[PDB]
């Protein structure tokens, strides 16, 4: 409290008093009280640590507790000493600087294990610091550094740091990551798990997506470095949540199991590294009251199998051995049955509040049929602090009303329920409903997704015990348990749900469908629906079943059926009936420059209609990429004075193209403070949160994220040998997107954009290359159209490759001679020239001879 | 604006008699529409990112009407100055006063960013009159409208500018305020009546207008480009610190005019003044004198 205080009385002098007591009780004391409350001094301490003047003493508190404390312990604390120490060094002066060195020194000496097994991580990173010298400076054990670095593999501790909120060392692992990264491609080792990271990275920059932008940016360009990794081969992510339906009712055996996969999991988490002070107090109840079966100590103290259990996380072991003998009762309350509010009472509060309080104030119902006996009913001490927390608990507890199958408890429920579910919506507030209205069906669906998980292993169990299906008691139960069901009275948890349209899609399809399959099948039930599913498949991003649906229901006008044709490899008709709308009607002009565009038509939606501001994300976006500098001043002279944007997409496009121009200046300052300008947006706006299922619907971002990384790559590189060994790294690095086209298309396009500006030599020489490379992808990637024209324009390097070239796209084309006829002439030509490869005369003349006999007898 | 500032001042002698005064209710309520420059808030949104166009040719139009304004006020006065003995009491009414205030007490802030070139043209009128007051008799007609309330409040809000004090190398970097007045390199133009600033962009303002095509939005100026030696550092800090060999100035007008009976004087100035006084007698002599400046 103290050093928390409100700072009605202030007086920082305290704080310094307050680590003289807890730098001496730990002089003094019992092993366990030496543990004991060691989460609450780390917290107590380093938010001393973090103040100012004070920072002195808290080091000279740290280097005592390193000495003895324990050696199996400083793991849960040193990561937050270490991450801090290296953030701050500029702030150390002459002295804090010093006692660094005493601290380091002893965990060198003092621990030759910890950092080198137990927090393997910890000695890289500090030895990764050149300016420390501890590599350069003190002992020889750099050799245990070579040692230890190769062998562990890093990819899995930053999936594990990055999950902790602690600005400083998730500020930290990022710092390192790049600097890790960078040394791989330069060796290009490993291939791959490397898709964890990336599933982690893009949580924090959803987590901070308000706060904190500068770190939120650096969270963004670290993933660049990755660079799309070709989603054919391994999806990865994971599926959906948590709700680990464990059967906790009886089975005495079964309740245990949940019991520990509680305690080390949702509280020993939650308890350890959340700040709620007085919340703490009965954090430990609830685990004592669950450990109240283990409680008696020399049970857990002596007898083998008494136990035998592992109860605890490698990590939760800490809080486990400290409290087994604690049992502090704090169950004093006043008035919790008499004060029961029922019946949609406080749904009032909470549409006029509300997520939090709504689930909040729900604990009105834990508090009436929980807390007797049984084994649960001691959580209600656990909600009793008030949370986000409530949620996961919540089916848990909204189960065993109706469990029970005393009767009035049941039908309380759905009171507020189909208040719930029926708010009569249309709310005026948005506020307030658009976010608690989604907390609350999420919390609400979470107890129908649980049921039927439940009531699925709930018969599955008993299915082991087989008599096909006999139960007495069960029916009540699973008569019950569709009764939850019927809350949702078919289409109006499906238009719950529709109305709503969360975030979550595929259910959001699922009961969408279900509705729209089997009960109504009316004409105007068609109607709708039909068009929800649309918008729907559409969100999922596999444009299969989009095809598959919109071709057979469709009808409406036969424009629509026009619209259709473009998936059917038939577009370029379509797409030619498009352009007569356009030439002649507020969303034609969108549909067209939409379409033309999707389907990787850039030379034409630059040169063709935008000669509204819906248009011009498309618009610049292309002019970006084909990269024509003259034509590209015109579109940033049309933006910049709009007096106002006030649109998150042409931002990041905008901020691209006034950095290509800059590249033309040659100012590379310049064009680092765009590129890196883009990145705090396409971090910060454009991320999306977390799973989001698919990886494939993610290419459009990350696809327009990796080519960056190259446009401030390339133009970092200084001269000559430094320049033309540069693009081979570039060029290694392209592997690694896969063999699609769409997404190599738009990164090696780029490439292109700025081989041309720069307009130096070396550039040159490359920009032949380019080219070329981008037919080969053309050519047996299906589109000749594309090819034809590029392989055209390097014709003016006219490379000895670039005739036969075309002789290859031709003879892909119906007509056969004409292509032949080529090769014909090339082959006899490097005849009695006596020059060149030799190598290649052969390859002419595979390719000439093959054809002399499919082609012609 | 400009160009009617060289209409008020060509040879004033009595010409301009009321054609001062309408003159000035509109400008001063010209003023009154443009708000959003001067009051803008003091500290930046952590959450507000700076990615946008970052185009300088609307802010360009916004601060130019503001100190052009400033300036024709203070054209205004000094002419009203040049007129003959009794003449001054036609002009002042409570109608052309009150207007002001609601000027005066927007430049000076203390809630807002400052804004450096207003300050001395806000300064000046508030001159001007208490100079003009002594001279021709029968004070603002035995201060018809002056009001105590009124008065003190425009002499309170400067009790907060002496406290600000201009350190000589800090004066173009960006901080925040009350430590000193540092006159931002985004607007630095001469005004009109005198040349405040060294006006790294005085030749800016001929680059948004084209000068071909006969247009109305301006040619897009870019906040990158605009603005090596220190010694601009000392002109502008120079030319800032006269403004307080001003504010002293206006104090000797107001304690003859009102002879102590109002509430001014007893506000203790020489709380004020000595803690202004012992302050360069602490910092002239220990980290000054001989650094030849």
């Amino acid at each position: 409290s103290d050093i928390h205080d409100v700072e009605g009385r202030t007086t920082y002098y305290e704080k310094l008093r307050v680590i003289n007591g807890i730098s001496f009780l730990i002089i003094y004391a019992p092993k366990k009280s030496i543990i004991s409350a060691l989460a609450q001094i780390s917290i107590c301490l380093q938010t001393g640590l973090g103040l100012k003047e004070v920072r002195y003493e808290a080091f000279r508190c740290w280097h005592l507790l390193v000495r003895h404390l324990n050696d199996e312990e400083l793991s849960t604390v040193i990561d937050s000493l270490i991450a801090f120490i290296l953030q701050k060094w500029s702030e150390f002066n002459g002295k804090l600087r010093n006692i660094v060195y005493s601290i380091l020194d002893t965990l060198i000496k003092e621990k030759s294990d910890l950092i080198l097994k137990l927090k393997p991580y910890t000695t890289l990173a500090l030895v990764g610091k050149p300016e420390l010298g501890i590599l350069a400076r003190d002992g020889q054990f750099a050799r245990m550094v070579n040692k230890i670095r190769s062998t562990t593999d890093l990819i899995p501790i930053f999936a594990n740091n990055l999950k902790s909120s602690n600005k400083y060392v998730i500020n930290q692992n990022l710092d390192d990551i790049e600097v890790y990264l960078r040394r791989k491609q330069t060796e290009r080792s490993i291939d791959f798990d490397i898709t964890l990271v990336l599933g982690a990275l893009l949580d924090t920059s959803h987590k901070f997506r308000n706060l904190d932008k500068d770190l939120c940016e650096k969270c963004a360009k670290c993933i660049s470095m990755i660079g799309v990794l070709d989603v054919t081969k391994h999806e990865f992510k994971r599926t959906t949540y948590s709700e680990n339906e464990v059967y906790d009712l009886n089975d005495s055996v079964q309740t245990i199991k949940f019991l520990i996969w509680v305690i080390n999991d949702i509280l020993v988490p939650a308890f350890w590294q959340s700040e709620n002070p007085s919340k703490q107090l009965f954090v430990a109840l609830v685990i004592q009251e669950s450990l109240k079966y283990c409680g008696l100590s020399s049970e857990s103290w002596d007898m083998n199998h008494k136990e035998l259990y592992p109860n605890e996380a490698k990590l939760w072991e800490k809080f486990n051995s400290v409290s087994k003998t604690t049992i502090y009762p704090l169950l004093s309350s006043l008035y919790l049955a008499q004060s029961w509010k029922e019946y949609v009472p406080l749904k009032y509060p909470s549409n006029n509040f509300e997520g939090y309080k709504i689930w909040v104030k729900r604990f009105t119902l834990d508090l009436l049929k929980t807390g007797t006996t049984e084994n649960h009913p001691l959580h209600v001490f656990s909600s009793l602090i008030r949370g986000s927390l409530s949620n996961f608990l919540l089916p848990y507890i909204s189960l065993d009303i109706i469990i029970k199958a005393p009767y009035a408890d049941i039908l309380n429920g759905i009171i507020i329920e189909f208040d719930s579910i029926f708010t009569c919506n249309l709310e005026g507030m948005n506020n307030l409903q658009v976010d608690s209205l989604r907390m609350c069906y999420e919390s609400i669906f979470r107890v129908f997704e649980y049921c039927k998980k439940w009531a699925t292993e709930f018969k599955q169990n008993y299915s082991k015990l087989h008599g096909t299906f006999i139960i007495k008691d069960t029916k009540t139960t699973n008569m019950l348990l569709r009764i939850d069901e019927f809350l949702r009275t078919t289409p109006s948890d499906l238009l719950a749900q529709r109305s709503l349209e969360t975030d979550s899609f595929e259910r959001s399809a699922l009961y969408l469908e279900q509705c729209y399959r089997q009960n109504p099948h009316d004409k105007n039930q068609n109607g709708q629906l039909l068009k929800n599913l649309q918008i729907t498949y559409e969100e999922i991003g596999d444009i299969d079943s989009l095809d598959g649906v919109l071709r057979t229901f469709a009808t409406g006008n036969l424009v629509s059926k026009i619209e259709e044709l473009q998936y059917s490899e038939n577009w370029k008709l379509a797409q030619d009936c498009f352009n007569v709308l356009g030439k002649f009607d507020p969303k034609t002009t969108t549909r067209m420059l939409k379409s033309m565009y999707d389907h990787q038509l850039y030379s034409q939606i630059i040169s063709n209609s935008s000669f509204v501001k819906e248009w011009y994300s498309i618009g610049l976006e292309a002019a970006n990429l084909e990269g024509n500098v003259q034509t590209l001043k015109n579109w940033v002279e049309q933006i910049e004075s709009l007096r106002n944007i006030d649109d998150r997409e042409v931002l990041l496009q905008y901020n691209i193209a006034k950095a290509l121009i800059a590249i033309s200046n040659e100012d590379p300052l310049r064009t680092q403070k765009y590129i890196h300008n883009s990145f705090r947006l396409i971090g910060t706006n454009f991320i999306t949160s977390s799973k989001e299922t698919t990886l494939l619907k993610k290419q459009n971002l990350l696809m327009k994220l990796h080519s960056l990384y190259d446009l401030s790559f390339l133009s970092s590189a200084k001269d000559k040998f430094e320049y033309k060994s540069n693009t081979t790294i570039l060029d290694y690095r392209m592997e690694r997107i896969g063999a699609d086209f769409v997404p190599n298309h738009y990164i090696l396009s780029m490439r292109k954009s700025f081989d041309q500006l720069k307009m130096n030599e070396q550039a040159d020489a490359d920009l032949g290359k380019t080219f070329f490379t981008l037919a080969q992808l053309a050519r047996n990637n299906a589109r000749l159209d594309i090819a034809s024209e590029s392989l055209m324009h390097c014709l003016e390097r006219r490379l000895p490759q670039a005739e036969l070239e075309f002789a290859e796209i031709l003879w892909k084309q119906g007509e056969n001679d004409r292509a032949l006829k080529i090769v014909q002439e090339i082959h006899e030509k490097y005849q009695e020239n006596s020059s060149v490869n030799a190598r290649d005369r052969a390859a002419v003349l595979l390719k000439f001879t093959e054809w002399l006999d499919l082609s012609n007898n | 604006v400009a160009l009617m500032y060289q209409i008020v001042q060509f040879r004033p002698s009595a010409t301009h008699n009321l054609a001062l005064k309408d003159c000035f209710l509109f400008i001063c309520d010209l003023i009154r529409i443009y708000h959003h420059v001067l009051k803008v808030p003091i500290h930046e949104s952590n959450m507000n990112l700076h990615v946008e166009p970052q185009i300088f040719q609307y802010e360009l139009i916004d601060y130019l009407i503001i100190s052009y304004s400033f300036d024709l006020l203070e054209g205004i006065l000094r002419v009203l100055q040049s007129h003959p003995k009794q003449t001054y009491m036609e002009f002042f009414d409570e109608n052309i006063l009150k207007s002001f205030e609601f000027v005066y007490k927007l430049a000076l802030t203390i809630s807002y960013k400052p804004m450096v070139n207003v300050i001395f043209s806000a300064v000046e009128v508030v001159n001007i009159i208490t100079s003009i007051i002594l001279n021709m008799d029968n004070s603002s007609d035995l201060k018809s409208l002056i009001s105590g309330s009124w008065w003190r409040d425009c002499i309170t809000r400067l009790y907060a500018l002496l406290e600000k004090e201009i350190k000589s190398g800090d004066v173009y970097n960006e901080n925040v305020d009350t430590t000193t007045l540092h006159m931002s390199k985004y607007h630095d133009f001469f005004g009109l009546i005198r040349n405040i600033g060294d006006n790294e962009l005085g030749g800016l303002i001929s680059k948004l207008i084209y000068t071909d095509r006969l247009q109305s939005v301006p040619r897009v100026i870019s906040k990158e480009d605009i603005g090596t030696a220190p010694i601009i550092g000392y002109k502008m800090e120079k030319w800032l610190l006269k403004l307080k060999d001003e504010v002293l100035n206006i104090f000797e007008n107001l304690l003859m005019i009102y002879g102590d009976d109002a509430t001014i004087v007893n506000g203790e100035m020489l709380i004020h003044s000595s803690k202004f006084l012992s302050r360069e007698q602490a910092l002239m002599i220990e980290r000054y004198v001989g650094q030849d400046s």
